[PDB]
């Protein structure tokens, strides 16, 4: 096998929806094919592989992939996306009868199903002081995305999903902060399109 | 094939020869060194089918290897440069593509060790307005002013490590993005019920493991030598 193509370095799926990560290969003779997963902080784990036996290969955790010679594909699927499926996935191919070659990888982002959004911007104070604080934009659904800062002395993080197991409760948040004198939480996310009913305490 | 690699983490200055070592117990003929970079996957550097056989992969420039035993396959950066900063993975294979990967080597090449700097870490307490509105409480950890981008952040409640309720930025941001040696910043959140935050018996700590200088490195500055170390910050629960 000359090559392997995964398209989209980052992809999204709704929590509970079908997972589909695409892989295509270039190789006139059918190759052996592999899907590895990588959790943040970790190494590589084999999910499944095509080794010229079953065409529908079944892997750990409900993962499966079908080798389709006529469309040179080996797409990875799982029937329902869980928050714990958040990881980078790599498809891979045998080559030159002596090695495995790797796709560039796709990160799967799972958009939590947020039935009751409660968008809000809160101010948090340093536990010592040094009367510093940060601003926390939280509890918006996945129609909101957070834009990067256009003031170089204000820092804004990407949104991040946490899953509180204690209450079976997931939520989005981004953090903003600055040492600037005229920085206020009211203005911190002005460069993002926020929900019209964002709570600004009080 | 307990495949083992050493070291696990290393920071080095540019212009140094650096050695990474892979060992296996299963005696597989076939061993491989790969590097992983964001957006590029795992790219093959070199590989070996016996003690007499070495073969280039796609990115062999800047590197050399030695297969000094059935069990051992060494990788060298000849003269380290910053773009060799990466996670490095060795692997073995059997005769039918059964691959075993080692757990990885995180290597950072820096141009100037004088810029190394541990983080300052602060915990920010939950807001009253959050607690009132949601009956939940979000703590924020901020690690700032660190260099290189080579940390691990974790949260510790009453002395034990927690994963639930946590989100940590997947990559740090640059404090001064127009500089090639900008310091970094990273944030994390830990959300608990208001009731748990409200209990003054509960203790919350953000721990940042920093990788920097070793005892062997020369240090000529007045400020603290920026050695590998843990920096934490803490808060207690508050009846209010």
């Amino acid at each position: 096998a000359q090559s392997v193509t995964q398209l989209g370095s980052h992809v999204s799926v709704s929590e509970g929806a079908l997972v589909l990560l695409r892989c295509n290969y270039s190789s006139s003779v059918p190759p052996y094919l592999f899907w590895y997963v990588q959790y943040p902080n970790q190494g590589l784990q084999l999910l499944l592989k095509y080794t010229s036996a079953a065409t529908l290969v079944k892997g750990i955790n409900g993962f499966e992939a079908e080798f389709k010679k006529s469309e040179t594909s080996f797409h990875l699927t799982k029937p329902s996306a869980h928050m714990s499926d958040a990881a980078e996935y790599f498809c891979a191919v045998s080559e030159q009868d002596d090695k495995i070659i790797f796709g560039k990888g796709t990160r799967l982002h799972i958009l939590p199903n947020i039935q009751n959004p409660d968008p809000a911007v809160y101010q948090l104070r340093d536990s010592k002081s040094s009367d510093k604080s940060v601003c926390l934009f939280t509890d918006f659904d996945s129609q909101t995305n957070v834009s990067q800062s256009k003031d170089s002395d204000v820092y804004i993080t990407d949104k991040c999903v946490l899953d509180m197991r204690s209450m079976d409760f997931k939520s989005n948040s981004a953090v903003a902060w600055s040492n600037k004198s005229d920085f206020a939480c009211a203005n911190a996310f002005n460069n993002s399109i926020i929900p019209e009913d964002t709570f600004f305490p009080s | 094939a307990d495949v083992t690699q050493t070291p696990r983490n290393r920071i080095t200055k540019t212009g140094k020869r650096i050695m990474l070592e892979c060992s296996q117990t299963k005696g597989h003929d076939r061993m491989y060194w790969y590097r992983q970079d964001p957006g590029l996957g795992l790219r093959l550097i070199y590989y070996s089918f016996d003690v007499k056989d070495i073969n280039k992969g796609e990115i062999s420039d800047g590197y050399s290897v030695s297969r000094q035993a059935q069990a051992k396959f060494s990788l060298s950066l000849e003269s380290a440069i910053p773009n060799q900063t990466a996670l490095y993975f060795c692997a073995t294979s059997d005769e039918s593509y059964g691959y075993t990967f080692g757990s990885g080597t995180r290597l950072t090449v820096v141009e100037d060790l004088n810029k190394v700097s541990p983080p300052e870490v602060a915990v920010f307490e939950p807001s009253e307005a959050e607690i009132s509105h949601t009956q939940k409480a979000t703590l924020v950890c901020l690690a700032t002013g660190f260099y290189p981008d080579h940390v691990e952040l974790s949260w510790w409640v009453n002395g034990k490590e927690v994963h639930s309720g946590v989100c940590t930025d997947p990559q740090p941001l640059k404090e001064q993005p127009a500089l090639n040696d900008s310091r970094y910043s990273l944030s994390s959140r830990l959300r608990v019920s208001a009731t748990f935050w409200q209990n003054p018996r509960n203790h919350f700590r953000c721990q940042v493991q920093f990788y920097g200088l070793s005892e062997n490195d020369e240090w000529t500055q007045d400020r603290a030598k920026p050695v590998t170390q843990i920096v934490s910050a803490e808060a207690w629960g508050r009846a209010d």
